[PDB]
């Protein structure tokens, strides 16, 4: 339901390049840029931006060919 | 303000005075009422907001749902001292602390004041929510023991539940399953601490 | 005088025989009220079946082992504490076992009886015993009143409660209570917390009206 | 003995053995009222004794503040247990029932003072003057004539005290503000509004009100109104014990 | 035993008896300032 | 001029109340008298340590 | 510090949070007070003394 | 002096919940004590 | 910060307020007063611009007053809140 | 399953009375006990005063010449009032008092809808100078309304609408002749008399109905 941001922090394994995906993630859904794959939770853009982390549909380079 | 135990409060969010968050969240009500249609100036939304009318619980109730604070003591001896929680919406005027994260605060309920933060960027609000967060900071940073441990209040709670006696009410009965066997112990046909045989589902 | 009272409720479903209920406006001198009146009914007072008394044969005492089974004896009652029967013809009925996997549906049955769970098991082979099952009022011990075994008549299986804050703007200061509920497969957790509050409003009908 | 007793005053009668040859039964003990302490905190005294009973040389006739017949009382009392309730005393909190706030134990009074002061600016002298500018009708009604708020109103955020009105010079008005003075029809008004006015968050009731001249200036409406109030009371009082 | 004692009684687990009465409260006080002021007007001062 | 303004504070949940043998306290939340433990007889307590 | 190096961290805080609420609703079901009779002395701290 | 008002002299007695309805266990000790307020209100310590 | 940002939203809604109006009454305003940014004129000088007649150019400074009035007070904001 | 279709009310005084439900089951004789306990507490109706209005005074902090007490005092022993309204709920009392006296409960102009209960509170000490002309004026409400939820020499009042004081139950065996597990319920009562102890259980049983109807 809510967002894990613990165990999508062990899947990287890093806590520190996760917050640069999500940050240039979260701002193109606040903008309007792309749509999130994922349904809407009724939740602010950075609470859905991390929940794509773990999910898997959005990577690095997923994320760099959107713009 | 003064801080205030609070035990119907979740691990990963705290409390917060309605008369706190409409005056360190001013500016985010004013972006939501001009988005709305409500208030196409931002000189009419600010006579709104003063006069605290019942539509603008609405809409501060709504921007404040996942946007995290920071919550820090005067003094700062070590990195467990500022934490960052999701404040939720209370009556009062003390702002609500977990009862379990009292041990790293290094506080108690005797008169101590606690600041407040409010992040504003969206860098700082995926910040507050990665590292800085309640449920990620567990283990203390000198050795691998929790601090998040129970306290005192609850662990006399706990050892008076797991003790055993030689003679009590309902001794030698034989249960199903768990679920049984808490049914027992409500209608009043066998006390908390009596030598029973219960079948386990580990 | 008005109270706030809700004329809707919201059942949220998880298992077939486990639900969650919430009732969201509520005075604050009235959410822990009704929690601890639904826990003290389906727990003391709940009409149902469940088994009694039992008779095996060639077993002298609960603690001594016996041969053929790889269960133990006090296993054995043990399993039979979860059975779920309705009884709809008569009060009290003996049900015999004879086979020599035990399964419950190989037991003879009549057209009276009704039982639910076909695929609970009793014990395995490597069974002479007579199951009696009758009705009751709540959880009833064996030792006030293998021949005696702790029969549990209550449908329901856990109720737990705790009230949360709710959010309204015109007081500000109310609460909402949640109901945790297991049942036996026999009903649904909706209509067994609706004969609760027919029972609990049977009492003081014709007190005051 | 005491003659005649009162929530004000205190007037007791002294006996023929320690009293002198005149003016023997001249003793009046005034009680105060409601004063604003140093640490903002109310002070009063409440009389114990009724008209008829005699009273000797150190015997106590009204208590002060946190005393009761004689006895000190800092706080009050009630019903406490020893267990941990839901976890609501965790390490040091407290938990009350309703009836502690419902008969009113712990309720206190404060008393707050606010002072303004008539400065002489280089610009130009004013005095206190309660016709001011840029005032909207709400304010009229509750300020008097003269520019004291009556005593007993219900002062609260944003009410104005008393009025004070600052010149000024060189408005340079902006073309922005040449249209707003156009489209309300008044007349542009130079002197600016620089009254006091209680600070957000504070809210309380006028129990008195004081005023100080300097030597030689006239007196106003208000230098009047309480000048002959204190003297009708030293009158009354001295008419009393004559 | 005064009057005002005569509306509340306050009984005392004292079992010691009282020899000497506690002093003015504020006497380091008063009898200090006095010797500032020397009200008293005699031959020698 | 000078004007005194009289503001009765009542009792709040964070307020600070100790008692006389240094036991300090902050007060959490007033709870009704239905929630509070009673005797047989039917007296509440009013302040739980 | 044995369930946190076991199962994770995802249910290690929902095991933290119901710890305080089992704790804290079988403690006011106790009557857990300090009186003046649970200070014991024992009968030999006169034998000692003396 | 327990004795005398016909009281427990143990100073302890089993009090009855109000929510739940059920007796205590252990007897807890109940009484009167003087209490004190101070003067740090939360009005003139809460700000934003 | 914010009497800074509301000085710009209001002055935005100035020049908003007057394009969505009539363009007849909003030239003989910004010459007047100078709001849409241009030399202020007085009523002698912007006679030779637009109209001679200083009787004419007067009356209807009052009904693009009024509609400039009538067009705050439905927008949500009012008067007396401006000065407070 | 037996319920008690008429319920025995006994009056030991004026304010304290006992109510017995001898035809009640073992399982909810404890259950009905606890439940109508929180509901006689919380919300039942009542009258007290809550505005008054002093012509002698401007706020409530001043004093009056030629009273003994306080007018701080004065509002506190108004709150003590048990006033019973038959008819509607907003009636405005005068009281008149000049010389010296004892200004009780009974010095207030009745009404046909206003019936004081007692008559034993003692309001003020007046003095020979001593004269108050006040009216008070009252509300019915259902539970506490501070001065905060609710011109110039009118005072607000923290009314309390709570007519209940203490109440407790029992729980005894009474034989029906059917089975030994049948229990009364012994629940007494104390109130300030401005309500009748037989109507009480039928206000706290008709707000159980309604919200157990919505369930
Ligand atoms: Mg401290």
């Amino acid at each position: 339901a809510r967002v894990t941001v613990e165990d999508c922090l062990d899947n990287v394994d890093n806590r520190f390049e996760l917050v640069m995906l999500a940050t240039k993630r979260a701002r193109q859904l606040a903008t309007g840029g792309k749509e999130p794959k994922v349904a809407w939770e009724n939740d602010k853009p950075t609470v859905v931006a991390l929940r794509e982390i773990a999910s898997g549909l959005v990577d690095e380079n997923v994320v760099q060919q959107e713009d | 303000s003064v801080i205030t135990v609070g035990p119907t409060l979740r691990l990963h969010q705290c409390g917060l005075p309605k008369k706190m968050a409409l005056e360190l969240f001013k500016p985010f009500i004013f972006g939501k009422l001009e988005g709305r249609g409500m208030a196409t100036t931002i000189k009419a939304a600010k006579k709104m907001v003063e006069r605290e009318l019942p539509e603008v619980w609405d809409v501060l109730a709504e921007v404040i749902r996942e946007h995290p604070v920071l919550l820090n003591r005067a003094p700062t001896l070590h990195r467990l001292g500022i934490q960052a929680f999701e404040p939720v919406l209370i009556e009062g005027k003390a702002i609500q602390l977990h009862p379990l994260v009292c041990a790293a605060y290094n506080a108690d309920f005797d008169g101590d004041q606690m600041a407040v933060h409010v992040p504003l960027t969206l860098e700082a609000q995926l910040e507050a929510r990665a590292l800085m967060m309640s449920t990620n900071n567990i283990l203390s940073p000198a050795n691998g023991e929790p601090i998040i441990v129970p306290s005192q209040d609850v662990v006399m709670g706990l050892y008076y539940m797991t003790r055993e006696a030689i003679n009590a009410k309902g001794e030698g009965m034989a249960f199903a399953d768990l679920q049984e066997v808490d049914r027992a112990y409500r209608s009043g046909q066998a006390s908390l601490h009596a030598r029973v045989k219960v079948r386990i589902n580990e | 005088n008005e109270f706030l009272t809700p004329r809707h409720i919201d059942v949220q479903v998880v298992s077939q025989t486990r639900a969650k209920i919430t009732l969201e406006p509520l005075e604050r001198g009235f959410g822990h009220t009704l929690g601890n009146a639904l826990r003290r009914i389906l727990l003391s007072s709940m009409p149902g079946c469940a088994v009694v008394e039992a008779e095996i044969d060639g077993v002298l005492h609960e603690y001594s082992a016996i041969e053929g089974v790889q269960e133990d004896v006090i296993e054995i009652l043990l399993n039979l504490k979860g059975l779920a029967i309705k009884l709809h013809g008569r009060d009290e009925v003996t049900l015999t076992l004879a086979k020599k996997v035990v399964t419950a549906a190989d037991i003879q049955l009549d057209h009276d009886v009704e039982i639910i769970n076909g695929d609970h098991v009793i014990a395995n082979l490597a069974l002479n015993m007579k199951l009696k099952v009758a009705r009751g009022r709540g959880y009833e011990p064996a030792d006030a009143r293998r021949l005696q075994l702790d029969a549990s008549f209550s449908p329901v299986r856990r109720v737990s409660y705790v009230v949360e804050n709710a959010r309204v703007e015109q007081r500000t200061n109310l609460d909402k209570l949640v109901l945790d509920l297991e049942t036996n497969g026999t009903l649904d957790p909706e209509e067994a917390i609706r004969r609760a509050a027919t029972i609990l409003q049977q009492q003081l009908a014709a007190f005051v009206d | 003995v005491i003659d005649s007793v009162d929530a004000s005053r205190v007037v007791v009668r002294v006996a023929d053995d320690e009293v002198e040859t005149g003016e023997a039964g001249v003793d009046i003990y005034n009680l105060t009222k409601y004063t604003r302490s140093n640490q903002n905190t109310c002070i009063n005294q409440r009389p114990l004794v009724s008209k008829g009973d005699v009273v000797a040389r150190g015997d106590i006739l009204a208590d002060g503040p946190s005393t009761d017949m004689g006895e000190l009382a800092l706080g009050q009392n009630m019903r406490v247990a020893f267990m941990p309730w839901n976890g609501f005393n965790f390490e040091d909190s407290i938990c009350l029932s309703e009836r502690v706030v419902q008969e009113d134990r712990f309720t206190t009074i404060h008393i707050q003072e606010l002072t303004c002061v008539a400065r002489d600016t280089k610009l130009g002298p004013e005095e206190i003057t309660a016709d001011i500018p840029n005032v909207g009708e709400a304010a009229l009604n509750k300020l008097d004539e003269a520019g004291i708020v009556y005593v007993g109103a219900e002062v609260q955020a944003g009410d104005i005290l008393v009025g004070k009105v600052t010149p000024k010079g060189e408005t340079q008005l902006t073309p922005e503000e040449k249209l707003l003075r156009a489209i309300f029809g008044e007349k542009a008004s130079d002197v600016k509004d620089t009254s006091l006015r209680v600070p957000t968050g504070t809210k309380g009731t006028v129990i008195d009100v004081q005023v100080f001249t300097r030597d030689g200036v006239e007196r106003d409406s208000r230098a009047l109104s309480i000048e002959k109030m204190q003297l009708d009371q030293i009158r009354k009082d001295l008419n009393e014990e004559f | 035993y005064s009057y005002t004692e005569k509306k509340r009684i306050r009984k005392d687990f004292s079992k010691l008896p009282d020899v000497m009465d506690v002093p003015y409260l504020l006497a380091i006080q008063l009898d200090s300032y006095r010797e500032f002021l020397q009200a008293g007007a005699t031959k020698e001062q | 001029v000078k004007v005194y303004l009289a503001i009765k504070r009542r009792i709040q949940p964070g307020d600070k109340m100790a008692g006389r043998h240094g036991n300090k306290g902050v007060v959490s939340v007033i709870m009704p008298v239905e929630d509070m433990p009673h005797d047989a007889n039917g007296t509440p307590v009013d302040i739980v340590l | 510090n044995h369930c946190y190096r076991v199962v994770g961290l995802k249910d290690t805080v929902i095991f933290a949070d119901q710890l305080m609420y089992t704790g804290f609703a079988y403690s006011t079901i106790s009557g857990v007070s300090i009186g003046v009779n649970d200070f014991v002395i024992p009968d030999e701290k006169a034998r000692i003394i003396n | 002096m327990l004795k005398l008002a016909d009281l427990p002299e143990s100073g302890q007695m089993r009090l009855f919940d109000g929510r739940t309805g059920n007796q205590f266990e252990r007897p807890t000790t109940v009484g009167y004590m003087y209490m004190l307020k101070l003067n740090h209100l939360v009005d003139d310590k809460m700000h934003a | 910060p914010c009497e800074l940002l509301q000085d710009d939203d209001l002055s935005e809604s100035i020049d908003q307020w007057l394009t969505e109006l009539t363009d007849k009454q909003r030239e003989v305003v910004i010459r007047r007063f100078g709001l849409r940014g241009h030399e202020s004129s007085t009523l002698e000088e912007v006679g030779q611009e637009i109209g001679l007649t200083r009787e004419r150019v007067r009356q209807i400074q009052v009904e693009a007053l009024k509609r400039l009035r009538e067009i705050l007070e439905k927008n949500g904001l009012s008067s007396d809140a401006l000065f407070q």
